């Protein structure tokens, strides 16, 4: 669909994540997908945990300059639903455990820019039904 | 830095067979 609608579907994603009642006024539809992601990506944390010791703190130390690298690393050989919801859940642990909850600082800004840019740039909106 | 491609190979296996168990 609509670039806008993405790239306010994934701010409105990482603002509720982020317990950021700074809240906004969005509509229906952007809503429900919002809350879609949200249970897939706890869902594929839960399947993350039942096959790695380890969680993500570690190789986020270095967000800033990596994440781009992370994301292009992740999508270098073939796209799927799945990989996405990877994508969304690398993004909610960045709000939830690195950065502070309850407020949108700059760094939640440049989250969301990379975030919005990758998820954009490469076309994921076309593997995502799901 | 490698640390990083750790991730986004456990990220990709996860994903992939996240895929399955929720592709079915």
């Amino acid at each position: 669909k609509s670039g806008t609608y993405w790239a306010t579907l994934i701010t409105a994603f990482l603002k509720t994540v982020s317990k950021v009642e700074e809240l906004d006024c969005v509509d229906s539809a952007v809503l429900v997908d919002v809350s879609k992601i949200i249970t897939l990506t706890q869902e594929f944390r839960r399947h993350y945990d039942s096959v790695y010791r380890a969680d993500y703190g570690p190789a986020l130390k270095n967000w800033k300059r990596d994440l781009s690298k992370l994301f292009t690393s992740l999508f270098v050989d073939v796209i799927n639903s799945g990989r996405i919801v990877g994508f969304f859940d690398v993004g909610r642990y960045v709000c939830e455990e690195v950065l502070c909850p309850g407020s949108w600082t700059e760094d939640h800004e440049l989250l969301n820019d990379c975030m919005t840019h990758f998820f954009i740039e490469n076309n994921l909106m076309n593997h995502f039904p799901l | 830095g490698g640390t990083m491609e750790n991730l986004s190979r456990r990220l990709k296996v996860t994903g992939d067979l996240f895929d399955i168990m929720s592709g079915q």
